[PDB]
This record gives C-alpha cells, sequence and structure tokens, in this order.
C-alpha cells in the first residue's frame, strides 16, 4: 500500500515523490529511497536514520546536500 | 593479528595505519570497498534478499568485509591491523581519534568540510569519488544530527540479549543482531553513523576511514556477545528464503558461510575481550 505522491519546493529545491515501489527526485534527479518493515523510510544520503515518510526522506536529502546537486545512481 | 583499541595506538602505529589507508586510496583499491558497501546497502531490503545489512548476516558479512580490508592494508604494510573505536568510551569530539595526527576532526559548519588530519580535502590525498552527494571532499558533523553516542550501559543492555536474531530476521526483528545494528531499541550501530554525519551517514559511508574503526568495534561487540552467551548461536540454521542461513554462502565472495566466521580467533584476537 504505497504512500501518496508529492511535489513541493523545499529549501529552494524541487522535491517529488510518486508510487512506482516508490520514486523520489531532487531537482529531477532520482534519489534512491527504501521502505523499512515498520513503514519508515531512509534514502541513500541518510541511510541509517529512518524517517516516517518519503517526503521526510526527500527533505532530509535536501538538508544533507546543502545545495549541492545530487548525482544519479 | 591483534586488533587494538584506537585510543591505545602508538604514534608510529597511527602513522603506519594512515599511510596504508592512503596508499589503498592512491592505488584505486580503496574506492572499490566503498562501492561494494553502497551496492549492498542499496540492495538489501526487508521484504527480499538481504545479506550485508538488516539481516542475521550483517555481522558475519561485515566481519569478512573487514577482513578483506585488513588484508588489503597488510598488503601495503604487514604490521598494520584494523583498530577499533569504542564509541561508548571515546564519545566526545576531543578524543584522540579525531586529532590531526589520526583521523582529523569535525567539519566546519558552513559545508561540513573536514579541515585537518590526513584525510582533509586540502591535502590532495583523499578525493571523494564514489558518491551520491556531488561534493568531493570528506565531510563530518560530529554530534550534529544526534546528540549522543551510545553509553556503556546501553551497550550492556544490548549485549544482555540472549537470542542471536529472530524471525522475521530484518529491521523489524527483536534479538541481539537488530539491537546492535540499531533498527530497534536504544540504537547502537546506526546511531554512530548518524552522529559522525557527512559521508558516514550515507550509503557511501566507507569514504570516511572511521567507518572501519566503527565496524571493528561492532565486530568486537559480537565477539563479546558470544562469550556472554556460549549457548546462543547464529540463526537461522537452514532453509530460510531471502536470508543467509548458517551454512549458506554469502555474496559477494560466494565461498564463505556465516559458519566460517563465527570464531574470530581464526583470523585475529583483540587487545582485550
Ligand atoms: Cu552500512
Ligand atoms: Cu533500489
Ligand atoms: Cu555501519
Amino acid at each position: 500500500a504505497a504512500p501518496e505522491s508529492f511535489d513541493e519546493v523545499y529549501k529552494g529545491r524541487r522535491i517529488q515523490g510518486r508510487p512506482a515501489g516508490y520514486e523520489v527526485f531532487v531537482d529531477g534527479v532520482q534519489l534512491h529511497v527504501m521502505r523499512n518493515a515498520d513503514g519508515s523510510w531512509i534514502s541513500v544520503v541518510s541511510h541509517y536514520d529512518p524517517v516516517p515518510t518519503p517526503r521526510a526522506a526527500a527533505r532530509a536529502a535536501v538538508d544533507e546536500l546543502q545545495g549541492a546537486p545530487l548525482l544519479p545512481f | 593479528t591483534v586488533r587494538k583499541n584506537q585510543a591505545t595506538l602508538t604514534a608510529d602505529e597511527k602513522r603506519r595505519f594512515v599511510a596504508a589507508v592512503l596508499e589503498l586510496k592512491r592505488s584505486g583499491r580503496y574506492d572499490e570497498f566503498v562501492r561494494t558497501h553502497n551496492e549492498f546497502i542499496m540492495s538489501d531490503t526487508d521484504s527480499g534478499e538481504r545479506t550485508g545489512h538488516r539481516s542475521p548476516s550483517f555481522l558475519p558479512w561485515f566481519r569478512r568485509f573487514l577482513l578483506d580490508f585488513e588484508q588489503a592494508l597488510q598488503s601495503v604494510d604487514s604490521s598494520v591491523t584494523l583498530p577499533y573505536w569504542d564509541w561508548s568510551a571515546d564519545r566526545t569530539v576531543r578524543a584522540s581519534l579525531w586529532a590531526p595526527d589520526f583521523l582529523g576532526g569535525t567539519g566546519r559548519s558552513t559545508d561540513g568540510r573536514v579541515m585537518d588530519g590526513p584525510f582533509a580535502a586540502s591535502t590532495g590525498n583523499w578525493p571523494i569519488n564514489v558518491r551520491v552527494d556531488s561534493r568531493t571532499y570528506l565531510r563530518r558533523s560530529l554530534g550534529g544530527s544526534v546528540a549522543e553516542l551510545p553509553t556503556r550501559a546501553e551497550v550492556e543492555s544490548v549485549l544482555a540479549i540472549s537470542a542471536y536474531d529472530l524471525p522475521p530476521y530484518n529491521s523489524a526483528s527483536e534479538g541481539f543482531r537488530n539491537h546492535l545494528e540499531g533498527w530497534r531499541g536504544v540504537n547502537l550501530h546506526n546511531r554512530v553513523h548518524v552522529w559522525v554525519g557527512g559521508q558516514m551517514a550515507t550509503g557511501v559511508s566507507p569514504n570516511d576511514p572511521v567507518f572501519w574503526l566503527h565496524h571493528a568495534y561492532v565486530d568486537k561487540l559480537w565477539a563479546e556477545w558470544q562469550r556472554r552467551h556460549p549457548d546462543s548461536a547464529y540463526v537461522p540454521t537452514g532453509g530460510t528464503p531471502d536470508v543467509v542461513d548458517l551454512n549458506e554462502t554469502m555474496k559477494p565472495w560466494n565461498t564463505v558461510r556465516p559458519a566460517d566466521l563465527l570464531d574470530h580467533t581464526a583470523y585475529y584476537t583483540f587487545d582485550a575481550l
């Protein structure tokens, strides 16, 4: 049962998520994200820090990046 | 081969360790360790095949991965062994670990850049190549994203857990392995990654040499657990889908089983256990 899609500008960057099992993008670059058994999420740039939702993981990625471009995977 | 607490290293031991790591970097061998870890990390999932993380084989997998790394170090300087970081004792940014003669300190607050030590970008000796965040310099924010490293008492409670691991053998498990890994409970291994910050909080965490000292201590804790619970053993023991059973071989080596890694003393000892 996948989360809803989202689209916003967060700290000046466009973050998008959508069911695929779910995809997240940071300014059009896809960010690997993963769901844990308990429903929490992580991303490759915050892989040991579960957050409740894919939007939270995208926001955590923008926080991590401090403005830098994301590289594709 | 004796793995020593980093805090007890002599100046010469620190110098040779650093130099060996820097040669693995220069020669291109280091980054392939980074890449291997990132692949497992992106591939291991709670609902499917899982080998290197979030599963019972987290501990034998890292033991073999560290052995691989240690043998590469020794191929450069045969006197070098992997030290371990007891983060339950050396838990401030003033620990000698983070001195400029060893790993260097925390990143500056503007961009997280580490500015001192042998792995600072400014040395020209530590390019971050394997990455997702496009920046190419070592970054850290010690104690930035989480206020404290685990305490001795918290480690002790985890070490007290008698069952090695438990169905469903993933991040949702009760049991020692998952508590040590950190996905449930007061959180040991995962929280240390978050505390260091920078690349250590990401899938390309071996970019930071502290990665190996962290996992060497995680590995020591498994050894201590085994001595506390001699009647307890790796599980599962056969036929489990998606999970590496005791006598099943593990990727990426394919030629070694958890069973071959239970007894660390076949490869090394600790200064103290
Ligand atoms: Cu990891
Ligand atoms: Cu994937
Ligand atoms: Cu780790």
